[PDB]
């Protein structure tokens, strides 16, 4: 297999600033017909890859002019002259010259926008779920940046551990923020035993750690 | 414009039979080359093979002779079979056309296939009700907790797709039990509660689950 290799693997960039990605192949991609079948794809958050550039330097349909590809033989580059929030996603180089066709590892472009504090919301379990013998408490951190956020659960002021999980969205292609949901799961019996439920959030954009809580009943 | 749509089961047992089919619109598959590509979880892209001009095919050697691609020209469909699957074959599978530049120009939305011996299981859907614990300034948040289903994915919309602004559907988290859980939430004006009705539309195709849950304060 022609090994295609990409650098860097993670690419943070400030909006309006240029970005470059290097792609190497293990062998020349020059076909005997004289063409070089090197292509670039972009996979935006929550969708299929799409063709960005073909045959090294040819821009595909609707691809904004800020994107350009160059290089020859085994040494290729994708340049974005000024990055926009909508350019967020994973960029892959790929070769078509030889079978099997292969892809690079992918380069994750992250947009470095202004710091934004999360809006924090807490949700007790629904009485609908309490029937089932289980209790899920949900903490929501909405529209923040950067991604680094610390959430900790306290029940009657007792630090919790091993009974919660977090999920975080991909960076939004419009406002470049993340959101995060943390769920604390107890049995109905446990949930019924304690009074104050709280999620304490720590983040760069907060003036101090923020806690949202509620009293059972 | 060419459109491609993948279909088939979302769950296969180890060692059992992966079969998917791609239905093409806006072109005839009796010309050109038609492809399968896959992407394992948070993993990058792997070209599987194509079926081309006379029913001829090429398979990536990485699949070790477990793959077969075939077509039904009368229905403008082509299909993938992958034998003796293991967890390594868990992936989103895409069909895609190739053009004259030998790039992959049009892609389907892809379909997730999970290889597991666990059983199919439909989610319970619970409200995340808006309250004073989810209202700050003029903003409120509400949502749906989609709990305890297998395998992925679940789809969530709000008000049959009328409400898209402010919606975040989080990636599913795999619970220790081996079942997935996810939340979808929306931020809305506090002034809209009681005036507007919010319903989350949940779909889990692998279990035939279709649920509409009204979320109220």
């Amino acid at each position: 297999d022609i090994v295609m290799t990409q650098t860097p693997l993670s690419l943070p960039v400030t909006p309006g600033q240029p970005a470059s990605i290097s792609c190497r192949s293990s062998q020349s991609l020059v076909h005997s017909n004289g063409n070089t079948y090197l292509h670039w794809y972009l996979q935006k958050p929550g969708q299929s890859p799409q063709l960005l550039i073909y045959k090294v330097s040819n821009r595909f349909s609707g691809v904004p002019d800020r994107f350009s590809g160059s290089g020859s033989g085994t040494d290729f580059t994708l340049k974005i002259s000024r990055v926009e929030a909508e350019d967020v996603g994973v960029y892959y180089c790929s070769q078509s010259t030889h079978v099997p066709w292969t892809f690079g590892q992918g380069t994750k472009v992250e947009i470095k926008r202004t710091v934004a504090a999360p809006s924090v919301f807490i949700f007790p379990p629904s009485d609908e779920q309490l029937k089932s013998g289980t209790a899920s408490v949900v903490c929501l951190l909405n529209n923040f940046y950067p991604r680094e956020a610390k959430v900790q659960w306290k029940v009657d002021n007792a630090l919790q551990s091993g009974n919660s999980q977090e999920s975080v969205t991909e960076q939004d292609s419009k406002d470049s923020t993340y959101s995060l949901s943390s769920t604390l799961t107890l049995s109905k019996a446990d949930y019924e035993k304690h009074k104050v439920y709280a999620c304490e959030v720590t983040h760069q954009g907060l003036s101090s750690p923020v806690t949202k809580s509620f009293n059972r009943g | 414009e060419v459109q491609l749509v993948e279909s088939g089961p979302g769950l296969v047992k180890p060692s059992e039979t992966l079969s998917l089919s791609c239905t093409v619109s806006g072109d005839s598959i009796t010309s050109g080359f038609w492809n399968w590509i896959r992407q394992p979880p948070g993993k990058g892209l792997e070209w599987i093979g194509y079926i081309g001009f006379s029913g001829s095919t090429y398979y990536n050697p990485s699949l070790k002779s477990r793959v077969t691609i075939s077509r039904d020209t009368s229905k403008n469909q082509y299909s993938l079979k992958l034998s003796s699957v293991t967890a390594a074959d868990t992936a989103v599978y895409y069909c895609a056309s190739v053009d004259n530049s030998a790039a992959l120009d049009y892609w389907g939305q892809g379909t997730l296939v999970t290889v597991s011996s666990a059983s199919t299981k439909g989610p319970s859907v619970f409200p995340l009700a808006p309250s004073s614990k989810s209202t700050s300034g003029g903003t409120a948040a509400l949502g749906c907790l989609v709990k305890d289903y297998f395998p992925e994915p679940v789809t969530v919309s709000w008000n049959s797709g009328a409400l898209t602004s402010g919606v975040h559907t989080f990636p599913a988290v795999l619970q220790s039990s081996g079942l997935y859980s996810l939340s979808s939430v929306v931020t809305v004006p506090s002034s809209s509660l009681g005036t507007q009705t919010y319903i989350c539309n949940v779909n889990h195709k692998p279990s035939n689950t279709k649920v509409d849950k009204k979320v109220e304060p």
